[PDB]
């Protein structure tokens, strides 16, 4: 189950 | 800080009208949004972004569009406006799920921009029984005949706003199939009431049409105004 | 992706314990939340559950407990305090940076009141002729002002109020009609102790 | 960044003969993920270039396993060329049987 | 023994040739358990292992979604990175990341990582503590302040300490055999004739599972890994691998040389001589 990454 | 500036905060627009609300932030939060507060459904997602340009559809898409020019300015756009799009609009910034909402916007689009009416408010006075019988003084404030319930009633004693023992139904009630009505009840003491010097004021900021709107009538313009009633401290005898 | 606040309205006695139900459906550990909304301002966050301890301790005596078996993130505050009367919403974060809110729950905490003085008054608008109204006031939170079936004759909703000194925790409901000389005395059928417009000298 | 790809060519089982087997072209340690990998049989490309799904490793680099399929005989000469922006010209590598 | 569940993400902008290629690959330990590709016929998270069969259509759908999000999620990054560096459009770039955790027998969390790789050179990453970020170049500076002034560290930290773990377990629950199975390498040696009365002795190992192995050449109880010859392990291309090593020894002097194959699927290391 994966993360919901943030931008940069 | 981290402010979610949401403007305008109110508008009475016409059907088939193109209305754009903008949201300025200072949270640097890439994720911006547009949700709609309506009863029985609570809030709902219109549109969302991830940074300038990034734009996608929410759950309530029909009729709404959006723009993301700056890491700041976001904006929900309605061209083919229909009253179904009547509601309190809210936008927000957010990192992963720390949504920072804003002040809101009372969206009232109508079938006829003439069906209106700035509030007719009047000041009542304290029942001497209450006065004597209990040494305090309620002085309710009524408001009648107005179209866009985009109203907010405040109190004004001796020159400054009031919050002491003041209560307004936040939601104006149905008067007619069209006239809404609002009321509240400031309540100061006897000693205080009984002083012909200390003044009492009641103000109902109303929000309708603005400067450049279409008022196709030869009758008084129903724009954002502030109609108000006044009273004064009566003696004791 | 699914949320449910079975009850959108709950009224409680001030002081007492408060528990607002909330269910959700999503075969996985969502991101649950609870925001508060009082008069006009927008939403306000109380807390957030990402993962970890099922029991979250948040702002202003507000805490909740996450659960599986069959879903839940019921909010909780024990010592309810009037000012808490509001709309509390419960959101989840399903398939990405979204916040699928559910209906909501308006809670109402009736204040405590030492003195039930269910006295009805009548006030006249000084800027015209016969412009009166019936003002129910200082009655017992737990009571129920009668409804309207008389056109033009309107009664407002119990609007609690508080001053600066002592208490004044007082409920009150305004009423007014365009119908002849109707007596507040009349309109408020099942009510109490009405004092009339007979300005006594002493 | 520019990172020249590592190439190895070989079969699964031992290189018998007149007996079916399979052939690979493991390329690694190269960067810009985009690459042309060609498996040939006598200077001439083969039809089925059965390639694997792209990946990477802890130092950011990219790996990939090309694999044809064959039955060898001492006569032939299998190999592989790999076009990539690290090297100027394509670099070929010859299948060395009993490496 | 320790175990992991790391995720490999990569978005590469192909200016002109369209929108960037994006895909994430899932690895419970070093086995591939799930991947997703933008250039896929029918974009959808895909089960890269039989046992992943026990995961519901919901699971797929779910991550399917989550993925597509991250899809355009990274699309952004790309632009953002570009702006930050002052480089105009045109040069195809590659963003990559490894997010993950590592539990060990007791379940305790050994390590959690999230590392951002830009065009092949370290961008930023979450330190050991799981609270700060470390970045290179004046640019990646701008980025930290961001992820920090938004809680990222925390939210990330929860995934690692709670999610990846609770799941890593589950995966193992059903992948076991497939993940816990072994296959003993098969070795042999080769004599390669050479000018000057010398020969190349090569120790072959292949058909073995677990990709880690060690090989050594000896001349009567002494290591020769030194001036020896090695090859990175070869994916045997069928769920198994291959590896060999060799060394030059005088002709005739063969019998005095010994190779050793130590592999976890071996009760007794393997020992060969010529």
């Amino acid at each position: 189950e994966q993360y919901k990454f943030y931008s940069v | 800080e981290a402010a979610v500036t949401q403007s305008p905060r109110n508008k009475v627009a016409v059907t088939g009208g193109k209305v754009t609300l903008s949201c300025n932030q200072t949270n640097n939060h890439n994720n911006m949004y547009w949700y709609r507060q309506d009863t029985g459904h609570g809030l709902r997602l219109i549109h969302y972004s991830y940074g300038a340009g990034s734009t996608e559809k929410g759950d309530i898409p029909d009729g709404y569009k959006a723009s993301r020019p700056s890491q700041e300015n976001f904006s929900l756009i309605l061209e083919l406006a229909t009253p179904s799009q009547t509601s309190v609009y809210f936008c927000a910034s957010g990192g992963g799920g720390t949504l920072y909402f804003g002040a809101g916007t009372r969206l009232s689009v109508l079938e006829d921009l003439r069906n209106v009416t700035p509030p007719k408010v009047s000041l009542f006075e304290p029942s001497k029984a209450e006065i004597a019988n209990k040494q305090k003084a309620t002085l309710v404030c009524l408001a009648r005949g107005f179209f866009p319930d985009h109203v907010e009633l405040s109190w004004w004693v001796n020159g400054k706003e009031v919050h002491s023992g003041v209560s307004t139904d936040p939601q104006a009630y149905k008067e007619s199939n069209y006239s809404y009505c609002l009321s509240s009840r400031l309540r100061v003491s006897a000693t205080f009431w009984h002083n012909p010097r200390n003044h009492f004021r009641c103000q109902v900021q109303f929000h309708g049409l603005s400067e450049e709107d279409k008022w196709p009538e030869g009758s008084p313009k129903p724009v954002t105004q502030n109609i108000s009633a006044e009273a004064w401290g009566r003696a004791d005898c | 992706q699914s949320v449910t606040q079975p009850d959108a309205r709950v009224t409680v006695s001030e002081g007492a314990s408060l528990q607002l139900r909330c269910k959700y459906s999503y075969s996985a550990t969502p991101y649950l939340f609870w925001y508060v909304q009082y008069p006009r301002q927008g939403l306000q966050l109380l807390l957030k559950y990402y993962s970890g301890d099922p029991v979250v301790q948040g702002v202003n005596g507000f805490e909740a407990e996450f659960s599986k078996s069959n879903s839940s993130f019921h909010l909780r505050k024990a010592s309810v305090h009037w000012s808490d009367s509001a709309v509390y919403f419960c959101a989840v974060s399903g398939f990405a940076s979204a916040l699928t809110f559910g209906s909501g729950t308006k809670v109402i905490v009736l204040p405590y009141i030492q003195n039930p003085e269910p006295a009805v008054y009548a006030l006249k608008d000084p800027r015209s002729q016969d412009s009166t109204l019936c003002l129910f006031t200082d009655f017992d939170s737990q009571i129920n002002v009668p409804k309207t079936m008389e056109s033009g004759t309107f009664i407002t909703d119990a609007t609690v109020l508080d001053m600066k000194a002592m208490d004044s925790k007082s409920n009150g409901a305004i009423a007014w009609s365009n119908q002849t000389s109707f007596t507040c005395q009349d309109i408020f059928k099942e009510t109490n102790a009405t004092y009339p417009s007979s300005d006594v000298p002493c | 960044i520019q990172k020249t790809p590592q190439i190895q060519v070989y079969s699964r089982h031992p290189p018998e003969n007149g007996k079916p087997n399979i052939l690979n072209c493991y390329v690694t340690q190269f960067h810009p993920p985009h690459i042309e990998i060609q498996m040939l049989k006598n200077g001439k490309k083969i039809p089925k270039v059965e390639m694997s799904d792209m990946s990477f490793s802890k130092d950011w680099s990219f790996y990939i396993l090309a694999h044809t399929e064959f039955t060898p005989t001492e006569t032939d000469t299998y190999a592989c060329r790999v076009k990539h922006d690290s090297m100027a010209e394509p670099k070929t590598v010859y299948w060395d049987r009993d490496m | 023994g320790p175990h992991s569940l790391r995720y490999f993400v990569t978005a590469v902008s192909r200016p002109g040739l369209g929108e960037p290629r994006y895909m994430e690959v899932g690895y419970v330990d070093d086995t591939e358990f799930v991947r997703f590709d933008s250039d896929a016929e029918n974009p959808r998270y895909e089960p890269r292992a039989r046992w992943m069969e026990q995961e519901g259509p919901e699971y797929w759908e779910r991550e399917t979604q989550k993925a597509k999000g991250n899809e355009q999620s990274f699309r952004v990054d790309l632009r953002t990175l570009l702006g930050y560096y002052n480089q105009s459009k045109g040069g195809s770039h590659t963003i990559q990341v490894i997010s993950g955790c590592e539990v060990g027998s007791d379940g305790r969390l050994l390590r959690g990582y999230q590392q951002y790789a830009y065009d092949g050179c370290d961008y930023i990453a979450l330190n050991e503590d799981l609270k700060t970020w470390t970045a290179a170049d004046m640019a990646a500076l701008i980025t930290k302040h961001k992820w920090e002034q938004a809680g990222e560290a925390e939210r990330l930290r929860a995934y690692l300490e709670g999610t990846c773990v609770e799941w890593l377990r589950r995966y193992l629950k059903n992948g076991n055999a497939t993940l816990l199975r072994t296959d003993s390498p098969k070795a042999h040696v080769t004599h390669h004739s050479r000018p000057e009365d010398k020969v190349t002795l090569r120790c072959w190992a292949l058909g073995f599972y677990p990709a880690d192995i060690t090989l050594t050449w000896q001349l009567n109880g002494e290591e020769l890994i030194q001036d020896m010859e090695l090859v990175e392990t070869r994916p045997a291309g069928d769920g198994t691998f291959q590896k060999w090593a060799s060394v030059v020894v005088p002709l005739g002097k063969e019998q005095y040389y010994t190779c050793h194959v130590y592999h976890q699927g071996l009760p007794e290391p393997l020992t060969l001589r010529w």
